[PDB]
RNA sequence: GACCCUCUUAAGGUAGCGUAGUACCUUGUCGCUUAAUUGGCGACUUGCAUGAAUGGAUCAAUGAGAGCCCUACUGU
RNA sequence: GUGUAGACAGCAGGUCGCAGUGACCAGGGGGCUCUAACUGUCUAAUACCAACAUAGGAGAUUGCAAACCCGUAAGGGCUAG
RNA sequence: GCGGUGAAUACGUCCCUGCUCCUUGCACACACCGCCCGUCAAACCACCCGAGUGAGGUAUGGGUGAGGGCACGGACUUCGUGCCGUGUUCGAACCUGAAUUUUGCAAGGGGGGUUAAGUCGUAACAAGGUAGCCGUAGGGGAAUCUGCGGCUGGAUC
RNA sequence: UACCUACUAGCCGACAACGGGUACGGGUUGUGAGAGCAAGAGCCCGGAGAUGGAUUCUGAGACAUGAAUCCAGGCCCUACGGGGCGCAGCAGGCGCGAAAACUUUACAAUGCGGGAAACCGUGAUAAGGGGACACCGAGUGCCAGCAUCAUAUGCUGGCUGUCCGGAUGUGUAAAAUACAUCUGUUAGCAAGGGCCGGGCAAGACCGGUGCCAGCCGCCGCGGUAACACCGGCGGCCCGAGUGGUGAUCGUGAUUAUUGGGUCUAAAGGGUCCGUAGCCGGUUUGGUCAGUCCUCCGGGAAAUCUGACAGCUCAACUGUUAGGCUUUCGGGGGAUACUGCCAGACUUGGAACCGGGAGAGGUAAGAGGUACUACAGGGGUAGGAGUGAAAUCUUGUAAUCCCUGUGGGACCACCUGUGGCGAAGGCGUCUUACCAGAACGGGUUCGACGGUGAGGGACGAAAGCUGGGGGCACGAACCGGAUUAGAUACCCGGGUAGUCCCAGCCGUAAACGAUGCUCGCUAGGUGUCAGGCAUGGCGCGACCGUGUCUGGUGCCGCAGGGAAGCCGUGAAGCGAGCCACCUGGGAAGUACGGCCGCAAGGCUGAAACUUAAAGGAAUUGGCGGGGGAGCACAACAACGGGUGGAGCCUGCGGUUUA
């Protein structure tokens, strides 16, 4: 921050290292969003359904939230996605395909009173979970 | 403005008159004041009290006014003059004088800190003498060998 | 250490008519300094100025006539064409042909308007309004 | 099992270390080592019967000291 | 090439054998623990150790006609301290 | 509700207990029946150390080393982009010690977070009941406690 | 040096070498008002690659995509003796995954090689097929009259063919679309997608469900009246599109040169010295390098903008006037500006002298009082401490008093809203050594200056190491109380330590929570140093008021802030440099590194978690703050009784249909 005529230099060097102090340009550059999600960036996914847990919502709220466990097949990473609209575990079971996305929420995180839950299902066996809350899909038998 | 390594600034400068002539109560002339120059000179007394008691016993408002020189520059012109600029001589000679002091009060911190205050405002001089060519590009100012009175 | 004498110049220039002292001391002046008096006086926005020597870089008497709003320097002095005074003016001025930018050029040191009709630029000098 | 009290003829073992060169139960239980190990190392440790100059823990270097393992070697 | 010199160091090409420190001479190496710090000392003739000693640390007595110790005594060691 | 009879005490102060008002303090707004810290256990999650145990990349010396290229020598043929040999040259592949880097697993240990209607206290918030915070050192189940300097970002004096 | 030889000892780098991370480069693309910021798959330019790798033939040219050779690696045809292959050429297949087409047509054109030519080949190219690629253009309706609930199907009236189907020709290599006439239609075949509590345009309409089902980017809804959630009803926006999750730009001046903050909200480094960098006084003389006007060589087209021309409008192709390409090479003019050259100038800083000020520093010594140790004299039942107690101490004579001799720490009142110091910090006195300051100065110097990442010294207290000392104080520790407990506050002992001597660590709320330098900007108002006028003063050493300069405090206008406030001693207005912060936790933690004997300091993430944390101010409640006031649901002073005993009734719980 130095304003003299010759001070480019000075002035390039110092926006440098106040450019990291932002934590979303120095986590761009470091890469660290490619390293941590299971995706990788890809927008959705595909995993084998292993568990179904109706997991509880927050302090003042008070319900119970349909989460599937499901295991990542392009990259075989464990979490756990959030299954939404009634009927939602009616549709889902055990050993599934379904496709999975961001639950789109606070930060790219965890969204509403769901803790520790970031991924949701979008479609099983490759057709929309949508359309089957709503009633206008029926579920494969395979 | 602050000075050199005490930011304690002070207005106490001796105000010298707008003189663009020399005196014309005085009835002194250029050859008696440089001769009163010259003996004081030859005397041992340095160029700083010299226009001093040119100015108390004498009356001398100014050697530049009447004489048209300074007094360095009389010393040049008649090869008085000494080879290290007064002031950093007597800058040499307080830092050589306080390290004798500190080298057997090794507990004296403040007047260590005063010893390295003196050291900056040294080198200052010396960076500017070799600037504008008084003293030699090669000789540095050594604290412990090249520092003498007279250096040579 | 004194080392911007023409935005201290400008500065002291705006304290008094913030102050709307219609006279007041310019500390130590300059050839630029004078010039860029020279050039506010044309405009109308400054009235009155003396450079009163004191054995020293010398002052100036300045008559502040109630005219200006603001008027510092242009720090850096950034190089300008003929093709370039019209986004410093949309910068630092308030409304197209309202205050001038002091503007210094091998012909002359001049409001960009004059220079703009010179077809000759240089390096800005400073701001009035 | 982090508290009121004990058992208190002075005191109730702190830091550490712990199946130890000390540990009866005992070839204690779990991991690495092996096809397989009453072994070696690491960890836990309710310690029959550890513990601070009755010195405690730990230690680079040194050791014809005591165990175990890998490679090389070989009529062991 | 260095050196005064003895000698030392280095380079190019050719060539033999299974093998060129050709014999003699001459460390196998590494990792993890226990124990003692180390060099040293030790049961001469079954124990060369982890034991003893060690520097380091700490405590105690004594102001010299002392503390500590030898002698029956004369008088002595420590102490030409 | 009424009547008979008939007494001590206090010519009060706000100390006790409620309560009212102005000011100051406040982390309190459901307003002190407020908010609130740490250990301990339990469930879960992410992580770190972990004696160990693998896998992959880069580079490096070295090794064994396919194949090819010129040099030279020797023979067979249509007298050689052929053959044998030798020397030289480039050199893949594989093996190996260190170096470097990326990650999987691991008995056990750690602190973090988060969920009970957990247990224990009450540390801070008012002078939070011993003012608190800061640095440092010691102690204790745990908040925290004491000592030293410092500050006031502390009320009342 | 591409390799070899003799020789020299260099070369690159702290202005970032070497290494790691990542990436085909640019023309350009995204986006925004712009400065910028982010990506550079496709069209063109250059680069490299052919399973990974090495080697080589052929040729003008290669280490060849349709050449070989071998190794690794996988696969493949075999009559088992052997022989091939690698689609990052075009369609296609498996695999892969969130992730994409036809094994169509033709040399007709545009190109290329071949030929002398005629011409042949061409998965180059063109032509299509398929894929909610990007853009652009259209239509599913139109429509008079008439009716309710104001736009829905009505009743009726006709009318058009942009679409869809057909005919026919233009047409292309031949197709198809497109194109023209005709004509097929009861205008019927051709609209969906989201959302409706807020942010935000739309329903406080009716049943359902009951902190459940669910919604929800965030806020927030539901444990009984849900405009919120499910169907309905209705309504809303968009439009052959409409959403979702990333990404990325803008929002956001939330990276800020333009253009931010840093006293109390995250943030000034403890102070300071100081290199590269960066910023720099007036001034004469000379140059013209940045700079300036101009010229000439460039900066491929493409894409961008506008228009014209031509595709029906459109996007699109050509011409053209601009843009970008940029921020190159070289000439002429100017000399203001800055940098270069040589002086000067006195104010900025530097140097010296004068009378004064100062708990400024080291070194030495002496001193003040209290305390304490022992001893002596007197005296005799407790002293100490507490909220109250006890430990403790005392009959071995303490406490208290008197005398005397040693001891170590500590420097009171004086003392100040005083002073000095870079900060930390410094209070007995004397002396020696040293240093800075302000003040006075017709004194010496001539810009010698400011700031300053790195780096260097100082750095409170605690702590550490070695030697001393130890009166007092006093973590630990022990004991006595307090309490439910007390490992605390209280009290009795008291170790390390506080002190000194020689080093180390290097942190504080090291604070004015305000880095340093300069100019500038109403005033009133203490006091301190110096200087200066004057009145008094034993008209002297001294003390008063005024005034300039530099500090040290309060008050406060303008000014500014969110305010508390700051306010010539800025948090005002400009100049310069540096340090620092970028939602709250995790965290000054983990890993690596340096530093230290150690404790630790320095540097410093991520996963994960979270909707706020936070700052000033304010209205109340509240306190074991303060002040004021009041009343037998307070107190004091009183009188009685309930509580005790039996009965009566009411509440709880046992029983109970
Ligand atoms: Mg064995
Ligand atoms: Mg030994
Ligand atoms: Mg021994
Ligand atoms: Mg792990
Ligand atoms: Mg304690
Ligand atoms: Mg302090
Ligand atoms: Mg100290
Ligand atoms: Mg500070």
């Amino acid at each position: 921050m130095a304003k003299g005529k010759y001070a480019a230099n000075i002035l390039k060097q110092t926006r440098k290292d106040a450019r990291w102090k932002d934590t979303y340009y120095g986590r761009r550059v470091l890469g660290l969003n490619v390293k941590a999600d299971p995706l990788g960036g890809a927008p959705q996914g595909r995993g084998i359904v292993l568990e179904k847990v109706g997991v509880e919502a927050k302090q003042p709220n008070s319900a119970i939230r349909k989460c599937v466990r499901v295991q990542l097949i392009k990259n075989g990473r464990q979490v756990t996605a959030f299954c939404p609209g009634d009927g939602a575990v009616n549709f889902i079971d055990e050993h599934d395909e379904v496709t999975v996305e961001k639950i789109g929420g606070r930060m790219g995180g965890a969204m509403g009173d769901i803790p520790g839950v970031r991924f949701k299902v979008i479609a099983v066996n490759n057709v929309s979970l949508n359309q089957l809350v709503i009633g206008r899909m029926e579920k494969p038998r395979r | 403005m602050a000075k050199m390594h005490t930011k304690r600034k002070g207005k106490s400068s001796s105000t010298r008159p707008i003189r663009t002539d020399p005196p014309e109560w005085c009835k002194i002339g250029a050859d008696e004041v440089t001769t009163i120059v010259l003996d004081l000179w030859k005397q041992g007394v340095s160029t700083a009290e010299i226009g001093m008691v040119l100015r108390d016993r004498y009356g001398v408002p100014d050697a530049k006014l009447i004489t048209g020189k300074k007094v360095t520059t009389i010393l040049k012109e008649n090869n008085v003059a000494p080879n290290i600029p007064e002031d950093l001589t007597n800058l040499i000679v307080k830092a050589l004088g306080l390290r004798k002091h500190l080298s057997v009060n090794k507990k004296d911190v403040h007047n260590k800190r005063s010893l390295n205050l003196t050291e900056s405002k040294i080198r200052r001089l010396v960076k500017y003498y070799k600037q504008e060519k008084v003293l030699p590009r090669d000789w540095f100012y050594k604290p412990e060998t090249a520092e003498m009175m007279i250096t040579r | 250490v004194l080392l911007d004498p023409l935005a201290n110049a400008l500065s002291t220039i705006k304290n008094a008519e913030a102050i709307g002292k219609s006279s007041c001391v310019v500390r130590p002046a300059s050839k630029n300094i004078g010039n860029v008096l020279k050039v506010m006086q044309d405009l109308g926005y400054i009235g009155d100025f003396e450079f009163i020597d004191d054995g020293k870089a010398g002052i100036y008497s300045v008559t502040l006539v109630g005219r200006i709003n603001k008027c510092g320097a242009i720090k850096p002095r950034y190089s300008v064409g003929t093709a370039s005074f019209e986004r410093w003016e949309k910068q630092f001025l308030p409304a197209k042909n309202f205050g001038a930018l002091i503007v210094t050029t091998s012909s002359g040191v001049m409001s960009q308007y004059e220079a703009r009709d010179k077809k000759i630029g240089g390096q800005l000098l400073a701001y009035v309004y």
